[PDB]
């Protein structure tokens, strides 16, 4: 989810 | 808890200058941690017994490939898994694509995410993206994904069509914008999708924590574009160990209350005290992170919750 957006 | 993965944002410098960029990355971006400091961080993360995955982000991590391969080679003896995210500018040459995939396969890179959409299109040709996506077929152990950032006026409908059959078998996810960085000023807010509102609080929950050592020298509890404009930081000193970062994440009162009570705990305090307009909290949002960003993007905002969090601690523990 959004917690790993930029990865 | 939250100690099996870690991310490092290598630099804010990028070959592209996307109009939505949460970091406002560009070829002239100067915000970054020193190379020697990053080497020490990577060495510690590789020697750490609990970390399994180390992720690299930017900025554009393939811009200084020599440094990226050097960091991946520090990790190599320790056998940790690596993830990479890129704009795929290097895909222009099939020979470079061959070289990088061979390196990634031998350096335990388990996932590669390529970002391509109408915001990235002025800086990277479609053919570069196609080259990377086609060659990935030869490396089934590397998880390949295509991330497309869209707005109502720039839905990337023609971009997928022009990628042709290169996208066959690739996981594609189109996602809305977080109104942060260049998206705040270069995109009309009416073009950002609104999926959530202050009313449907029942679905307002943080997806989870993922530690990132960011290019501004700070440490963040997640990798969402929204967190980088908040004052929620896990760093207390220049030389801080991963054990201390994890202990700080696990003892942070605001993050504990956020995880356990959801955004409604903070939103109800502001509604009850008539501070929704004073804090400029938006009515609608593209994502749950948009609420997070606006609740905690200033020291005044965070400090406002302190007496309430203090009361919560006394009452519950
Ligand atoms: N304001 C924003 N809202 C949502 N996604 C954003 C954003 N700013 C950047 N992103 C997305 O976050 C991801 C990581 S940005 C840094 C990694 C790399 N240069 C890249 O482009 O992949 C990209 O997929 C990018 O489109
Ligand atoms: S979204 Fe990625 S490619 Fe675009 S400017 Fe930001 S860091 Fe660079
Ligand atoms: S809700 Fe906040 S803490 Fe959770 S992932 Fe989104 S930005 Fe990060």
């Amino acid at each position: 989810k959004e917690n790993r957006w930029i990865l | 808890m939250y100690n099996k993965t870690v991310s490092i944002n290598l630099d804010s410098r990028c070959n592209a200058s996307c109009d939505h960029c949460c970091f406002s990355s560009s070829p002239t971006s100067t915000t970054r941690m020193e190379k020697e400091y990053i080497r020490e961080l990577v060495t510690e993360f590789a020697k750490n017994k609990t970390i399994q995955v180390i992720s690299f982000t930017g900025g554009e991590v393939f811009l200084d490939y020599k440094f990226l391969k050097e960091l991946m080679e520090i990790i190599k003896p320790y056998e940790k898994q690596i993830t990479l995210i890129s704009n795929g500018f290097w895909g222009l040459s099939k020979k470079k694509v061959q070289e990088y995939f061979h390196d990634m396969n031998s350096l335990n890179v388990i996932a590669l995410t390529i970002s391509y959409d109408e915001y990235h299109a002025p800086f990277v040709k479609s053919s570069s993206i196609k080259n990377i996506l086609e060659h990935s077929r030869k490396y089934p152990d590397i998880d390949i994904s295509l991330n497309m950032a869209v707005t109502k006026d720039k839905m990337s409908n023609h971009i997928l069509e022009e990628l042709g059959d290169s996208i066959l078998g690739v996981k594609i996810t189109k996602f809305p914008m977080i109104s942060v960085g260049a998206a705040k000023t270069r995109i009309k807010q009416e073009n950002i999708h609104k999926f959530y509102s202050l009313e449907d609080e029942d679905s307002l929950h943080c997806p989870g924590y993922d530690i990132v050592y960011h290019h501004d020298g700070e440490i963040y509890p997640c990798c969402s574009p929204a967190i980088f404009e908040t004052k929620i930081t896990l760093r207390e000193e220049y030389n801080q160990s991963f054990e201390r970062t994890v202990e700080k994440l696990n003892s942070n009162l605001l993050l504990f209350i956020l995880r356990k009570e959801g955004f409604k705990w903070f939103l109800n305090i502001l509604k009850e005290n008539n501070k929704i307009e004073e804090f400029d909290i938006p009515y609608e949002f593209s994502s749950i992170c948009g609420v997070c960003g606006s609740l905690f993007n200033s020291a005044e905002k965070i400090n406002y919750f302190y007496p309430y969090m203090e009361k919560y601690y006394n009452e519950n523990f």
